[PDB]
RNA sequence: UGGUGUUGGCUCUUGGUCGCGCCUGCGUAGGAUAGGUGGGAGCAGGCGCCGGUGAAAUACCACCCUGGCGCGGCUGGGGGCCUAACCCUCGGAUGGGGGGACAGCGCUUGGCGGGCAGUUUGACUGGGGCGGUCGCCUCCUAAAAGGUAACGGAGGCGCCCAAAGGUCCCCUCAGGCGGGACGGAAAUCCGCCGGAGAGCGCAAGGGUAGAAGGGGGCCUGACUGCGAGGCCUGCAAGCCGAGCAGGGGCGAAAGCCGGGCCUAGUGAACCGGUGGUCCCGUGUGGAAGGGCCAU
RNA sequence: UGCCCGGUGCCGGAAGGUCAAGGGGAGGGGUGCAAGCCCCGAACCGAAGCCCCGGUGAACGGCGGCCGUAACUAUAACGGU
RNA sequence: GGGGGGAACCUGGGGAACUGAAACAUCUCAGUACCCAGAGGAGAGGAAAGAGAAAUCGACUCCCUGAGUAGCGGCGAGCGA
RNA sequence: AAAUG
RNA sequence: CGCGGGGUGGAGCAGCCUGGUAGCUCGUCGGGCUCAUAACCCGAAGGUCGUCGGUUCAAAUCCGGCCCCCGCAACCA
């Protein structure tokens, strides 16, 4: 044991307002590594209903860094934007040669629409169901590349529902600056909430919480 | 059974003040939808090319040759 | 009416706020009366006296204000504008508060 | 709403719930009365007809079922995933949706009926590549392709040999 | 239109507006920029 | 047709709901039973990482599922048996039979419903119907101001651009004859000759290289309070607009900017919705609900 | 007294899908010093009807098109789509 | 005791449409026409579980005002304290 | 299983 | 005289709204299996996309005029 007088922190009944669970969460986590704060909420929607599944990024005021190793695969000059970015990898369809045969050793992976095609024509069911593919609505596609990679460093990330009608997302570094989470979870929520799928029955977010990587999961008020 | 029968409605355009006319700064002098006429002494025109006053005064219409055509208004002496 | 057009019922009711249902709420209204005329008659004028004359009657709450020289003479009134107010402080009455 | 005189053959349109698509459109105006419009109707997604008539006024209700291009991804679930090689989004279409999901390929690319961004209709092509790797190297034998789905062959067709098959009626129709 | 679309500018963390019309698809994804609101004077911007 | 009233005895039996807690999820392969998905390099012993495995990986924490039992409250589904309401009957009965808390009927719910009721089923139009047409832009007709008809001739629109907008600085075209590696007949280059035949997102027209065209740097005046004075005009609308204030952008400055070279890209009121605002707020305070600004 | 049950009708389907009152109250809000009083309100349980699966023609009804081809021609028993 | 009659007037129980909206359905016409029961020289109403903002008034009916106001309203026609 | 000369 | 749809390899049909892709079946020629012919198996060739214009960077496709095509109507007298 040892999560027991680390559980004790946490009230199972009450209900917290971010900032409460935010001086909170910082003395939820400790480990021998920063842990990241992950957030929960059991959306009210049907995943068997394709229409209301939620896929949408949300690019933060605070958290998140350069933490990923983003890959541009393009044609043209649009290298030279990417590089400048902050691309780590660079090159079209002769580094899909790179990934298609082992590598692997990035997290995003953004693309340019001109040589989109082959991407996912040869790339599909590789990193398909692995949600790295590059995706409009999960904006890791186009020619603006120079935003977007610069932009996975400052604070952009993911978070499409699962199929049990959950969405979680990391929305910061456990020592963080004590409003700058609170402010990062507000953040998060009022994007997905902005996303609500529109023929969706019954209240939305339904269980909401503010977790840290490693331990302790303390759920609040959304709307706090 | 025809494919036509349409147009638009007119538009009214043209010289709206002549040459030798007293105005006042504001009155728009001319319609027009090129640049038939250019804008002159104390002559501002807007955005559609609608030459206008500028201060109270007469009109005179210069002719520039291959400058194209202007109309001016000295204020009253 | 007529044409079978829209008469010129297109031009809308900017005129907002103009009926709820219990009806109307029952405020206290205030009558004009420019000192100007209050010069008509010299002794104390009193919201009745006025009635009673041939201006402000039952409206109720009498504003004495206005254009016209002030008199010396009491004026008592449910209100005064800044302006008569002042006209009357050349020398007069203010018996402002009014009312039981 | 678009009415009926207006109609042409291909005009998507919503009816009785459903959604069709004129394929058979004549005008009739016989004798002095009214004119009618007589047409005859498809499903967007089963195949099912219903030729029926209207007066000349009634309204439909047109409807927007482009057809673009979409392309396979990959399995999840009972489901299949595409993506229009136009705009890169994905779609997630059931099973029964897709009509012959199975003879297709995670790679493939063929067509779906796009009714407010969620194919209702997707089709590969008349016939596609497919790498058997069954059959025994024993005449006109059974070959699982490579996407599971078994079909009949001939002999010389053996494991590893990637063959065509008309993805309407699954038969071999040749080899690659 | 769709790939239009309508929308506004709020002072960022307040009211007043703007209201222009964003583009979808082309560039988006988000969008402000620099305006004067009735109170008070010029500010960024954000959409909603 | 559900819920209730009239409507009552006695039992038999099954779920479903969430709250929580404990389980649970078994094809290859992986020293093995992989529920997802987001975290994750750590949490005298160990664990994962790393390597190998597969579509996915593996710890520890999350959320939440599939299905399962456990208490806590919450809701239902039927199976029978009964007799006394209610119903039907019986040589005429405060009684006997049969049905039986069903049906019938009362209030209420959703639905089917030309059996019946009220109505609607446009105008122009070389008669009507069928066809075609109906608002907006451009050209002609249109008779050298404006305006002007026809089921006269001929075409467009219901959008679009975050640069295709401001500003400041730069640049000048299409074609034609040479001349040139891959190179059509114009890919890129060089030389002349070329005032506009190019271009100006889209129809046509007027316009325009002493830019309205092309390129680049900063920017967002696609400002808010205003608006003299006019165009057009039956009304309603539509269009131009100098100057002032606030607060900005560009420029050394003069200045320029309250979208777009210009004429289409549209929709009165009503009724509602979203913000804002603090204006009214039915004895008082406060709410309910309105109002004004914005959309 | 042939053939067609895809469409409509009627008949049959103790499962599913959408389902109205009503039940249920997470949770929210207006007021009160407070007990309180008063309003919204999600999960979930709620008939028939419709969807959905089948049946059905002495139920409403429906019952193809373009090419080619035979010892002269024609024509087409035949074949193609 | 009752029963039937009585020109209007009265109360109560029922209750239209043409019309107007320049169609029409909500709305209007109108709780009117009419039917039925009853009442009587009259009938109804009538001593506050009222009004409504006034330290207020003080059954009821009836006329004049308030008032085409407050309001109501496919915020239309128009209805109207 | 499998037509004809 | 209008009303709508149609002219794509030899035949019969896709493709046309959502311009950059010629898809199918039979047929044809080549080669196998047979003594031979079918069938069957292997492989190949073939389309000014009805024409004449225009729009576009480009058209089977979008736009107009014609030419043939198929079906529908022509009513009150
Ligand atoms: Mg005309
Ligand atoms: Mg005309
Ligand atoms: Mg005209
Ligand atoms: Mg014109
Ligand atoms: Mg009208
Ligand atoms: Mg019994
Ligand atoms: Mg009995
Ligand atoms: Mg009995
Ligand atoms: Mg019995
Ligand atoms: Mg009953
Ligand atoms: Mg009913
Ligand atoms: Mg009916
Ligand atoms: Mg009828
Ligand atoms: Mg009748
Ligand atoms: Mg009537
Ligand atoms: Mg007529
Ligand atoms: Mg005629
Ligand atoms: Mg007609
Ligand atoms: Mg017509
Ligand atoms: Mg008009
Ligand atoms: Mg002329
Ligand atoms: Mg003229
Ligand atoms: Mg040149
Ligand atoms: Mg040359
Ligand atoms: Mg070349
Ligand atoms: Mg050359
Ligand atoms: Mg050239
Ligand atoms: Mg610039
Ligand atoms: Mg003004
Ligand atoms: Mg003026
Ligand atoms: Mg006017
Ligand atoms: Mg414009
Ligand atoms: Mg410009
Ligand atoms: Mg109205
Ligand atoms: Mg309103
Ligand atoms: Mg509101
Ligand atoms: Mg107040
Ligand atoms: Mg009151
Ligand atoms: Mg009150
Ligand atoms: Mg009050
Ligand atoms: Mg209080
Ligand atoms: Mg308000
Ligand atoms: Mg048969
Ligand atoms: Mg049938
Ligand atoms: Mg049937
Ligand atoms: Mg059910
Ligand atoms: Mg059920
Ligand atoms: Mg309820
Ligand atoms: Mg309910
Ligand atoms: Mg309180
Ligand atoms: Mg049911
Ligand atoms: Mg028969
Ligand atoms: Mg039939
Ligand atoms: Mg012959
Ligand atoms: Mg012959
Ligand atoms: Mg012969
Ligand atoms: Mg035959
Ligand atoms: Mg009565
Ligand atoms: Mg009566
Ligand atoms: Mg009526
Ligand atoms: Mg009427
Ligand atoms: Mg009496
Ligand atoms: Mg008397
Ligand atoms: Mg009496
Ligand atoms: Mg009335
Ligand atoms: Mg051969």
């Amino acid at each position: 044991k040892r999560y027991r007088a680390l559980l004790e922190k946490v009230d199972p009944n009450k209900v917290y307002t971010i900032d409460e669970a935010a001086r909170l969460v910082k003395e939820l986590a400790t480990a021998k590594f920063d842990e990241t704060v992950e957030v929960h909420a059991k959306l009210g929607i049907d995943p068997r209903r394709s229409d209301q599944n939620v896929r949408g990024t949300v690019s933060l005021p605070h958290g998140l860094g350069k933490q990923v190793r983003v890959l541009a695969i393009a044609k043209g000059e649009k290298i030279k934007e990417a590089e400048e970015a902050g691309a780590d990898y660079v090159g079209g369809e002769e580094i899909i040669q790179k990934i298609l045969d082992g590598w692997m050793d990035f997290d995003a992976v953004v693309a340019t629409p001109d040589v989109m095609g082959a991407v996912g024509s040869k790339l599909g069911r590789i990193l398909g169901p692995r949600g790295l593919l590059p995706n409009p609505k999960a904006g890791t596609v186009g020619f603006n590349i120079g935003e977007i990679i610069r932009e996975i460093k400052a604070g952009r990330i993911e978070f499409r529902n699962d199929k049990t009608g959950a969405i979680h997302a990391p929305v910061g570094k456990a020592s963080f600056p004590p409003e700058k989470l609170a402010d990062n979870i507000r953040a998060f929520i009022r994007a997905l909430e902005a996303h609500k799928p529109e023929g969706a029955k019954g209240t939305f977010l339904r269980s909401v919480y503010v977790t840290t990587t490693m331990g302790p999961s303390v759920r609040i008020n959304p709307h706090s | 059974s025809t494919r036509n029968g349409r147009d638009s409605q007119a538009k009214r355009l043209g010289v709206k003040r002549y040459e030798g006319q007293v105005v006042r700064a504001g009155n728009i002098l001319v319609r027009q939808r090129g640049t038939r006429f250019k804008p002159g002494k104390n002559v501002g025109m807007g955005r559609d090319f609608t030459l206008f006053a500028l201060v109270d005064g007469v009109v005179e219409f210069q002719d520039r040759g291959r400058l194209g055509r202007y109309v001016h208004v000295r204020p009253l002496a | 009416f007529e044409g079978g057009r829209s008469t010129t019922l297109m031009r809308l009711p900017k005129r907002g706020m103009q009926g709820q249902v219990p009806g109307e709420i029952k405020r206290p209204r205030y009558q004009g009366v420019n000192l100007k005329d209050l010069a008509r008659f010299e002794g104390e004028v009193t919201p009745e006296l006025l009635v009673r004359a041939g201006l402000l009657k039952k409206g109720y709450r009498l504003k004495i204000l206005g254009e016209g020289e002030a008199k010396p003479l009491k004026v008592v009134a449910h209100a005064f504008s800044k302006s008569a107010l002042e006209k009357l402080k050349a020398a007069g009455g203010e018996p402002v508060l009014l009312e039981a | 709403m678009i009415s009926v005189t207006d109609l042409r053959p291909g005009t998507k349109v919503k009816m009785d719930g459903g959604l069709w698509e004129c394929v058979e459109y004549q005008h009739q105006k016989l004798g002095r009365g009214g004119a009618k419009v007589v047409a005859k109707f498809k499903n967007l997604e089963t195949g099912a007809t219903v030729e029926r008539t209207f007066n000349s006024g009634e309204k439909l209700e047109d409807i927007y079922v482009e057809t673009r291009e979409l392309q396979y991804l990959y399995p999840e679930g009972e489901e299949m995933v595409f993506m229009d090689l136009e705009t890169y989004e994905q779609f997630a279409v059931p099973r029964s949706r897709v009509v012959g999901a199975e003879f297709f390929k995670e790679g493939m690319t063929a067509l779906g009926d796009m009714y407010e961004g969620q194919p209702i209709k997707v089709t590969p092509p008349t016939v596609v590549e497919l790498k058997v790797v069954d059959t025994p190297p024993g005449g006109s034998k059974p070959a699982t392709l490579e996407t599971g789905a078994v079909v009949q062959v001939p002999l010389f067709v053996e494991p590893g040999e990637v063959i065509k098959v008309d993805t309407r009626t699954g038969e071999y129709v040749g080899r690659a | 239109v769709r790939i239009k679309l309508l929308l506004e500018c709020t002072e960022c963390k307040r009211r007043n507006y703007a209201t222009e019309k964003n583009k979808r698809n082309t560039p988006n994804k988000l969008e402000l920029r620099k305006y004067c609101p009735w109170c008070r004077k010029h500010t960024v911007h954000r959409e909603v």
